[PDB]
C-alpha cells in the first residue's frame, strides 16, 4: 500500500542524508512528547470542564419546560465512562460519590460541577 | 472571557449567574396563564436586563484604559485593535467559520493584535436552507457540502467591542479595512479561486471522511468544490462592490454592522455566545 510505503521511504531519505539532524529532531520531539504531559489535577479540570459545558449546552436545548428535568442515559453512560478513564486510587472513590446518589438531576449537577470546578481552579491557582 | 470574568468577580458575580438568569427569567414564562408565548420579546427583555443589571457596555474599554499607564498607548491599541479586529471580522466572514465566543477570541495587550483559534468553518449537510435557488444560480446533483453561516448576527460585534473601538473608528477604521481587503483580494486576477480551490477540497473531503460515506469520488466532487467557490468569492466580491451610481463606498458593511449590533439580533443567539460582551 503506496502511502506508509512512501512515507518510509521519505522517512529513509530524510534520515540517510542528514543522520545527524534527524537524530537530534527525534530526541527533541520524544522528550518533550514525554516530559510535557499533564498531572492529574490539570487532566480532572480539563474534564469537568467539557463536562460542564456539554451540561449547560444541553441543558439550553430546550430538553422540556423544565420543570424538575433528568439527566439522558447516553450522558450518565458517558460519565460512568469517563470515571473509569479517570485517575484510579484518589480521584474515583469521590467522582463516584457523585452519580450514585441520584445528584444527576440536571441542577444538583451542574451545581457539583461548579463546585468541582472552583475548587479545582483554586488548587491549580495555588500551585 | 477572561476580561470578563475578572469584572464578574471584581464586583460580587460570577458569570454563571448570567446564565442562572437567563435560566430564570426564561423558565418563569412558560407557566400556566401565559404572558409571553412570544421568546423573541422576551428574549430582548432579558437581554436588555442582563446589559443593565449584571454587565454593562463599558466593561472592555474600562479596562484597557485601566490596562495603559498612558493615554497615547490606549489610543495606539485601539487603533490597532480596530484595524486586527477588522481583519479577524473578515477572516471570520469569509469562509464562514464558526460561532466567536470571547474565550476563542485572543488579544495582545501589547501591540492590539488580535487573533483567534478553533478556525473551523461550518458546513451544513443542507443543500436546502439557502435563499439563493436550487437550480438555476448553480447546479449540484449532489446535496451535501454547502458552507453555510447559522447564526443571527453576520459576524461578532457585540456591545463591548462597539464600545471600545468607538464611533469614530468603526466608521473610518473597522469598515474601510473591511472594504479594502475584499477589494484587494479580487483585484489580483483570480488568485482568490487558485487558493480557495484546494483548500475548499480538502474540507469536502474531510467533510465526506467525517461521516462514513466517501465513496462519491468523481468530478462532480470538484463541481461541489467550484460551486462552494463561487459562493465564497461571490460574498466576497458584495463587500468590495461599489455601485455605479453614487453611493457610500462602505454601504453593504455598514448595514452588516447595523445587522450585527441590533439587540433584536443578539437576543435570538445562544447564551454562549455571550452577547452582552
Amino acid at each position: 500500500r503506496q502511502p506508509w510505503e512512501y512515507l518510509q521511504e521519505l522517512n529513509n531519505i530524510l534520515k540517510t542524508a542528514y543522520p545527524l539532524l534527524a537524530l537530534s529532531l527525534e530526541s527533541l520531539v520524544a522528550q518533550i512528547n514525554d516530559r510535557f504531559k499533564s498531572t492529574t489535577d490539570e487532566d480532572l479540570f480539563r474534564l469537568i470542564n467539557v463536562l460542564l459545558i456539554d451540561g449547560t449546552l444541553n441543558y439550553n436545548r430546550l430538553p422540556f419546560p423544565r420543570k424538575n428535568p433528568k439527566l439522558p442515559e447516553n450522558t450518565e453512560k458517558n460519565l460512568v465512562k469517563f470515571s473509569t478513564t479517570l485517575l484510579a486510587p484518589y480521584i474515583r472513590p469521590k467522582f463516584n460519590a457523585d452519580f450514585i446518589d441520584n445528584k444527576p438531576d440536571y441542577e444538583t449537577y451542574i451545581k457539583r460541577l461548579r463546585y468541582w470546578r472552583r475548587r479545582l481552579e483554586n488548587k491549580l491557582d495555588r500551585a | 472571557h477572561e476580561i470578563h470574568n475578572e469584572f464578574c468577580k471584581k464586583k460580587g458575580f460570577d458569570p454563571d449567574d448570567i446564565q442562572d438568569f437567563m435560566a430564570d427569567k426564561l423558565n418563569a414564562a412558560h407557566d400556566d396563564a401565559l404572558p409571553a408565548p412570544d421568546m423573541t420579546i422576551l428574549k430582548v427583555e432579558i437581554f436588555n436586563s442582563i446589559q443593565t443589571m449584571f454587565v454593562p457596555s463599558n466593561v472592555l474599554k474600562d479596562h484597557f484604559t485601566s490596562l495603559f499607564t498612558q493615554f497615547e498607548d490606549f489610543w495606539l491599541f485601539r487603533k490597532q485593535f480596530a484595524s486586527q479586529y477588522s481583519s479577524f471580522v473578515f477572516m471570520s466572514y469569509m469562509m464562514m467559520i464558526n460561532n466567536r465566543t470571547p474565550h476563542k477570541i485572543h488579544v495582545d495587550k501589547t501591540s492590539g493584535n488580535v487573533f483567534t483559534l478553533e478556525m473551523l468553518p461550518s458546513r451544513f449537510p443542507y443543500e436546502r436552507v439557502k435563499p439563493l435557488l436550487k437550480n438555476h444560480d448553480l447546479s449540484l446533483p449532489p446535496d451535501s457540502p454547502i458552507f453555510h453561516n447559522n447564526e443571527p448576527v453576520p459576524f461578532r460585534l457585540t456591545p463591548n467591542i462597539q464600545s471600545l473601538i468607538g464611533d469614530s473608528a468603526l466608521e473610518g477604521i473597522f469598515a474601510v479595512n473591511l472594504f479594502t481587503i475584499s477589494r484587494a483580494l479580487i483585484e489580483p486576477d483570480n488568485e482568490l479561486n487558485t487558493y480557495l480551490a484546494l483548500f475548499i477540497r480538502d474540507e469536502i473531503i474531510s467533510w465526506f471522511s467525517n461521516l462514513h460515506r466517501p465513496i462519491i469520488e468523481n468530478p462532480q466532487l470538484r463541481e461541489m468544490v467550484q460551486t462552494n467557490v463561487d459562493l465564497i468569492i461571490r460574498k466576497v466580491a458584495q463587500l468590495g462592490h461599489l455601485n455605479s451610481t453614487p453611493t457610500v463606498t462602505t454601504q453593504f458593511i455598514l448595514d452588516c454592522i447595523g445587522s450585527a449590533v441590533s439587540p433584536r439580533n443578539l437576543a435570538r443567539t445562544d447564551v454562549n455566545f455571550m452577547p452582552w460582551f
